[PDB]
């Protein structure tokens, strides 16, 4: 059907990346996911998005044991097109659903810091429930074609379970994923990088007459650790994914092929990593360190 | 004369609780487990009441809202806008028709619940207060006692709105009272670390109790009627006997460094529940000296404590606008 | 003031160990009814 | 369980709580201060350059200033009453020095508080064009004192003064605002406007999981 | 009740010296920490100085520092105040004051025109 790619740069490197990842999300987002609930009941705005992206690692970590078994058999699918359609739906609906939590989090900051009177003056945590529930229905129907998309064939080995479409309809496929990606991730990339640049540039300068502080310093670090983390983890990821697929729709020659598949299947574990890095990165700083102090 | 009266106070040289109630069964550890949560408030809760059908439970917050509870079912039968935002007392009529508030605005509202019209608006108002008033309370249908931070108390009448008795023996400034059972005398403490003994027919202090060594915060009658407790500032309660002039016990412990802030009696007078600034509760035996539970469920602080009048239940307040009903 | 301690000096008529003994055996007779 | 009775009830209940969280967010965005000072010092023409409360807004927001002066000299209790106030106008004369000290005095009592140790309190040195009529026609260390006229060096010495307590024993968890106000001044309404922007920004800081 | 008995005053050259001491009864020393208070004819109750504690830090006025010298002793429960350089602008009464909070260092109210626990001072006369 088509020229084969490379399989060793691949099943040596997903497999140990997504157990790893597996295991660290489990270990770091169900204890912080239970204490959003029941252990002291925060449920302001910030805690809000805070726990709807704890749900989402947890969703996105536990999407992973079927795709790891994939990988390390080679290629095969033996579970069988159900199990293929419904994970391969949930590992982007968690994906793009994290990330559209993180921009949720990072326009709130903006709010309250850089028009922190304003912020109070318009605000609920109705309004960050809305958002949250809003933000899950959306990225569930756009990724509805995602179900009709992913397919089992039978095409090299005894059973695939294709990420994309089947190869006889990868126009639709490229066409729908640049559009959901596009979406889905530029605008929640653009509106975070903005928002933390934004409160990064208020919080540079000072203001006021004698609130002279080493808390705009401590502040900017974290906002700078947390962009470079989001930056490294999600757009090398997406930028090697439109790469990749590009690379695939104009049917190049397949030592480009080869190469744009390495690069992706490298981004991918960068990608997997948010998942086990969100919590050490918005749970650890503030008060949430004597929370987990207290309730470790 | 003071040395004469401590020389008469120290002729019952045989003071001591720790001996003569030595040989009695302990209470044990009191494991009170939160049953309602009452959040419906905004801000700091200051001050709370039960009603005399001990279903109905009336609170005052910082948000100047003057909310009306049924713990029975947590449902919030009345919310009673206030005039001005700090308000530190709270009174519930016997007769269940009537709720009483004051505060800062050294005026002690009282809102006619249950009229004919079927609203709650204010019925009178007691205005001859030159301090910010502390703790008010419902003597009866038609009159009640109010004790401010001007060093001085009163007793109101409703029908002609002025005061038919006035306290004025005192210093500093009274922080809290607590009626009679038989609603004969009450008694007042105040900043001065003193508690004074009043009766409300004659207007006339009958004793002084000087134990404490700081601003005493909250006093409470003993059930029985002839003793009442006192919680201070200097982080220590203590137990005074009207017959004895004289202290009885002192609920002090050497890890305990945040002053007292609410105390209440049980309804058989053992136990002794002791609001804390240390973040929670503490429930003291009345004659023991020790420690019989904590109730920690609070998160920011502890503001006000009260009994149910058939001791069914407690409730307790805190800095979080939060409200606990322990049992 | 010293009029209030010669109020109070007449007012001392009690002792300690019935005080105890009173609030003793009153939390003894009521302790059937308190439920905490 | 559910008669005719108990569902009014339920249906009250639930028209209470609605009207309790629409005055929930009238609540949270009005923001209330606390004006403190002494006599001598014109508090009160700060206000009226704008118990007794006052009301003003400056860009929508409301502030609710609150003045009250009719207790008995004594504040270790009703100053409990004012814990969860943005921000303290705590005001100065600086153009009484035997009165400054008992202003130093009063404003380290205030900072070092068990309650108000949360609170940041903006200060205002209200009497300046005194001070400069009075400098231009006590204390030992001004002799040794450099500048951060002789009437700037004066002013900076009582702002130098009060932030030697308000940087010596803060906690980090609220800070002191120095502004040298005047009595036709018109910018007090801003000033206070911009400190309780930063002081909220603050609490945003450390609530955000940001410090 | 909190009583405090002051001390040693009365007599007084221009440029002398005399000696300060309040005692105190009723009350733990430790945990409180005590100031003084000076009140002029004609003027309000003024302050002089400050120790907290276990004498953890020390404070004084203006006028105060560098003539007056605030000691404490928590085991003989009194408080002391040493005279070192007198002018005769301090002719007044000291009142041996401190403040009802416990383990906490908020005297914030000690200078009132009214206070339980400030006892009688001594007059001093230059
Ligand atoms: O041109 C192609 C396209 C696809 N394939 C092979 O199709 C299989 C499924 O590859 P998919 O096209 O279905 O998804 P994918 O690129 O994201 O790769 P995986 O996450 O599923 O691993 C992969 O093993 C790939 O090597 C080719 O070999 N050549």
């Amino acid at each position: 059907l088509d020229c084969w790619f490379d399989e060793d740069f691949k099943f040596i490197l997903l497999p140990v990346s997504y157990a790893v990842v597996f295991v660290l999300g489990l270990g770091l987002n169900a204890p912080t996911l239970w204490l959003f609930i029941f252990r002291l009941r925060p449920w302001d705005a910030t805690a809000t998005y805070m726990f709807h992206l704890a749900l989402s690692d947890t969703l996105y970590v536990l999407s992973l044991p079927t795709l790891i078994y994939y990988y390390a058999a080679h290629n095969h699918w033996p579970f069988g097109t159900e199990i293929c359609k419904f994970v391969r739906f949930l590992f982007y609906w968690n994906l793009y659903c994290s990330v559209l939590f993180l921009t949720c989090i990072s326009v709130h900051r903006y709010l309250g810091i850089c028009h922190p009177l304003r912020a109070l003056r318009w605000g609920r945590p109705r309004l960050a429930g809305l958002l949250c529930l809003a933000v899950w229905l959306v990225v569930a129907g756009c990724l509805v074609p995602n179900l009709f998309f992913v397919t089992t064939s039978n095409k090299g080995t005894t059973v695939l379970c294709h990420d994309t479409t089947r190869p006889e309809e990868f126009d639709h496929y490229v066409h729908f994923s640049s559009a959901v990606m596009g979406l889905l991730f530029g605008v929640p990339c653009l509106v975070t990088l903005v928002c933390y640049g934004l409160m990064a540039r208020r919080l540079y300068q000072p203001l006021p007459g004698s609130a002279q502080s080493s808390s705009r310093l401590r502040s900017l670090r974290t906002i700078a650790v947390v962009l470079t983390v989001f930056a490294v983890c999600f757009v090398p990821f997406h930028i090697t994914r439109t790469i990749y697929y590009l690379a695939r729709l104009l049917e190049a020659d397949c030592r480009v092929l080869n190469i744009v598949n390495v690069v992706y299947k490298v981004t991918r574990p960068l990608a997997s990593a948010n998942s086990c890095l969100d919590p050490v990165l918005y749970l650890l700083t503030g008060d949430k360190y004597r929370r987990q102090l207290r309730q470790l | 004369l003071k040395n004469q009266i401590r020389d008469a106070r120290k002729a019952c040289a045989d003071a001591t609780l720790s001996q003569i109630t030595n040989n009695i069964d302990p209470v044990g550890r009191i494991q009170m487990r939160t049953r309602r949560t009452l959040r419906g408030h905004l801000a700091k809760i200051y001050a709370m009441h039960w009603g005399t059908d001990s279903r109905l439970l009336v609170s005052a917050s910082q948000d100047g809202k003057l909310i009306i509870w049924d713990s029975y079912t947590t449902n919030k039968v009345h919310a009673i806008p206030l005039r001005s935002s700090w308000v530190m007392t709270c009174a519930y009529a016997p007769s269940g028709n009537y709720v009483a508030c004051g505060g800062l605005d050294n005026i002690c509202s009282i809102y006619n619940l249950k009229t004919r019209e079927g609203n709650v608006r204010v019925s009178r108002e007691l205005a001859g207060h030159t301090g910010y008033l502390s703790c008010c309370r419902f003597l009866d249908d038609n009159q009640i006692v109010t004790s401010s931070g001007d060093t001085t108390c009163a007793l109101w009448d409703i029908e002609t709105g002025q005061q038919t008795t006035t306290f004025t023996g005192h210093t500093g400034d009274v922080m809290s009272l607590s009626l009679a059972p038989d609603t004969r005398l009450f008694v007042s403490g105040a900043c001065d670390a003193s508690a004074k003994l009043w009766d409300v027919r004659e207007g006339m202090c009958r004793q002084t109790f000087t134990g404490h060594e700081s601003d005493i915060n909250a006093i409470c009658f003993f059930p029985n009627g002839n003793a009442f407790a006192t919680g201070s500032d200097d982080a220590t309660c203590r137990l005074f006997d009207l017959r004895a002039d004289q202290e009885l016990m002192t609920y002090s412990h050497d890890n305990i460094i945040c002053g007292i802030t609410s105390v209440s009696f049980s309804k058989s007078g053992r136990l002794l529940l002791a609001g804390y600034d240390d973040f929670n509760c503490n429930v003291w035996d009345a004659l023991k000296a020790d420690r019989a539970g904590v109730l920690a469920g609070h998160d920011n602080r502890v503001s006000c404590l009260g009994v149910t009048d058939d001791g069914m239940a407690v409730a307790t307040g805190s800095w979080d606008s939060f409200l606990k009903i322990w049992n | 003031l010293v009029e209030q301690l010669k109020m109070e000096a007449n007012i001392d008529r009690i002792k300690v160990s019935k005080a105890a003994a009173d609030l003793m055996a009153y939390c003894e007779a009521h302790a059937k009814e308190d439920p905490l | 369980t559910l008669s005719a009775e108990d569902k009014a009830a339920v249906e009250r209940s639930k028209m209470i709580e609605k009207q309790l969280q629409k005055d929930k967010q009238v609540y949270r965005a009005t923001h209330r201060l606390l004006l403190l000072g002494a006599d001598n010092s014109g508090k009160s023409t700060i206000v009226k350059q704008m118990i007794f409360e006052t009301k003003f807004q400056v860009d929508k927001v409301n502030f609710h200033m609150f003045d009250v002066g009719g207790q008995r000299d004594e504040r270790r209790k009703w100053i409990q009453c004012f814990n969860d106030v943005t921000a303290i106008i705590f005001v100065v004369d600086s153009s009484d020095y035997n009165r400054l000290q008992e202003a130093l005095n009063d404003f380290k009592s205030i900072w070092n508080n068990r309650w108000l140790r949360t609170i940041s309190v903006i200060l205002f040195l209200n009497k300046q064009d005194l001070l400069a009529e009075k400098v231009l026609a006590y204390f030992p260390e001004f002799a040794r004192y450099t500048t951060p006229p002789r009437v700037t060096r004066a002013k900076y010495f009582i702002r130098d003064e009060f932030l030697r307590i308000s940087t010596a024993s803060g906690d980090g968890r609220h800070y002191c605002y120095p502004h040298f106000t005047c009595a036709v001044d018109t910018e007090n309404a801003r000033r206070i406007f911009n400190d309780c922007k930063d002081i909220i920004l603050q609490m945003n800081l450390r609530e955000y999981n940001l410090v | 009740q909190v009583q405090l008995q002051e001390s040693g005053g009365g007599l007084v050259q221009p440029g002398g010296s005399l000696r300060l001491s309040c005692a105190a009864s009723g009350f733990t020393f430790s945990n409180y920490k005590m100031n003084w208070v000076r009140q002029a004819p004609g003027k309000g109750l003024e302050w002089v100085s400050d120790i907290s504690q276990s004498g953890a830090s020390i404070s004084y006025t203006g006028s105060v520092k560098g003539r007056f010298t605030i000691s404490r002793d928590n085991a003989k429960n009194t408080l002391y105040l040493q005279m070192n350089s007198l002018k005769p602008e301090d002719t007044a009464v000291y009142y041996c004051a401190r403040c009802p909070a416990p383990f906490t260092p908020f005297c914030f109210d000690v200078t009132s025109t009214t206070y339980a626990y400030r006892g009688q001072g001594t007059q001093v006369t230059v």
